[PDB]
Formats: C-alpha cells, sequence, structure tokens
C-alpha cells in the first residue's frame, strides 16, 4: 500500500517502532505491561489504568508493571495488541493498520505458534494489507552494511549469535539463548 | 412614682441606679508556608466536568 511502511523493532527489554527512511525508531518505549495498583476514588483518577509510557515512568509506584515478552516471547498477547493500539493511538501512529504497510522483525529459533498468533492479530484484529514478519540479525547487517557477519543481540530475555552470510544466515549454525539482564 | 406617693414608708431623692464610670491569623503570612486560597467556584466548575 502507498503509505510509509511501519518498522517494528521487537526489542525484548526495550521494544521500539517506526517507519521507513528514518534512522531512529519514530516511537520508543520499552516492552512491558503496566497494570494498576489502587482503586479510583477522586474524580480526576484516570481509567483504563493499564497505562504505558509517561504515566508508567511517571507513576512507577502506582502501576503494577509486568512483562509479556518472557524469554523473548510475548505472553500478554491481547495486552501487546493493545500496546500496539497505544502505538496506533494519537501518541505514536495516529493511523490504522489498514493504512500503512507494516514490517515485523524476529529473533532466531522462534516457535511457529507465536508467528501464527501474531499473524492472526495482524490480519484479523489489525488489518494491515502489506506486512511480513522478518528477522532482526540481518537488519543489523543492513545497518552495518556487512555480509558475512555474526550478530549478537543483547536484550533482557534473549541472547543469540547469528552467523550470517550476505544477509542469509545458515538457519542451523545459529545459536539462541533466552536470557539476559532481566 | 404614683405608688411612691401612695405609701408613707417611702424615702425620697433616690437615684435608684448608681453605676460606676464608663469609657470606650498572623501566621497566614508566615514565610515558610505555601499558603493557598481557592476561589472554589472556579475550581469547582473546572473539576465539575470530571464525570467520574
Ligand atoms: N546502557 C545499557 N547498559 C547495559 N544494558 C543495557 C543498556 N541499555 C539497554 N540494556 C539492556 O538491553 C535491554 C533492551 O532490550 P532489547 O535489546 O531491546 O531486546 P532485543 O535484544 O530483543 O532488542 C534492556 O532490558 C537492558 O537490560
Amino acid at each position: 500500500i502507498a503509505n510509509q511502511p511501519v518498522v517494528i523493532d521487537n526489542g525484548s527489554g526495550v521494544i521500539k517502532a517506526g517507519f521507513a527512511g528514518d534512522q531512529i525508531p519514530k516511537y520508543c518505549f520499552p516492552n512491558y505491561v503496566g497494570r494498576p495498583k489502587h482503586v479510583r476514588v477522586m474524580a480526576g483518577a484516570l481509567e483504563g489504568d493499564i497505562f504505558i509510557g509517561p504515566k508508567a515512568e511517571e507513576h512507577r509506584g502506582l502501576l503494577s508493571i509486568r512483562y509479556p515478552m518472557e524469554h523473548g516471547i510475548v505472553k500478554d498477547w491481547n495486552d501487546m495488541e493493545r500496546i500496539w493500539q497505544y502505538v496506533y493511538s494519537k501518541d505514536q501512529l495516529q493511523t490504522f493498520s489498514e493504512e500503512h504497510p507494516v514490517l515485523l522483525t524476529e529473533a532466531p529459533l522462534n516457535p511457529r505458534k507465536n508467528r501464527e498468533r501474531a499473524a492472526e492479530v495482524f490480519f484479523e484484529t489489525f488489518n494491515v494489507p502489506a506486512l511480513f514478519i522478518s528477522m532482526q540479525a540481518v537488519l543489523s547487517l543492513y545497518a552495518t552494511g556487512r555480509t558475512t557477519g555474526v550478530v549478537l543481540d543483547s536484550g533482557d530475555g534473549v541472547t543469540h549469535a547469528v552467523p550470517i552470510y550476505e544477509g542469509f544466515a545458515m538457519p542451523h549454525s545459529i545459536m539462541r539463548i533466552d536470557i539476559a539482564g532481566r | 412614682d404614683p405608688k411612691y406617693a401612695d405609701l408613707p414608708g417611702i424615702a425620697r431623692n433616690e437615684p435608684d441606679v448608681y453605676e460606676t464610670s464608663d469609657l470606650p491569623q498572623e501566621e497566614l503570612t508566615s514565610t515558610s508556608v505555601e499558603h493557598i486560597i481557592v476561589n472554589p467556584n472556579a475550581a469547582y466548575d473546572k473539576f465539575k466536568d470530571k464525570r467520574v
């Protein structure tokens, strides 16, 4: 579709998102689910209460923040969809799924089920007409411009050494461990 | 007065009433407090819109 394609930097600890042409992801806020911790009393107390971003970092001590991307795998699927709606909101995208092309990224050794469930979101809830789920290591090779490189991610719940060849890694020589700084 | 004339056992020249002489907060300004006023009408109509 003739719109700027969405780039989704699926960071484990710090997820990011953006578009084409740009060098820094247009909208950045980590991967987490900040559920509330109290009950509204005064008129002025916000609602929905599962807030992300400014309210999260702002009211850290008031939001029971959890993390869906456990072992580099999202567990709060529906909540991550709503986090994408948070991105779809006036804050970050201000558009629709059906409008911009989207590009999803991935780590090596990922279960098919996650990709399938994501596609269900992407084409049923969200309805992007131009989308595919790519990798992440080859994208870092695009950044470096290198061809025969070993990519080592460093997140929160994922660590993988990806020996790539011209942007096409041996999908067997790659190793992956789902643990980091968390 | 007429009764004063009526009975004999009544003294006179009596100014019956004899009286004596007769003649005729700070910490809201305390420096360390951030003392605020409200004007409840404005803030009330302001927060009034919060349909919660
Ligand atoms: N300056 C830093 N020093 C050390 N660790 C960092 C620094 N910045 C980010 N990290 C780690 O990287 C993680 C970000 O996750 P991320 O790298 O986005 O996942 P992915 O590897 O999937 O992209 C954070 O959880 C944090 O622990």
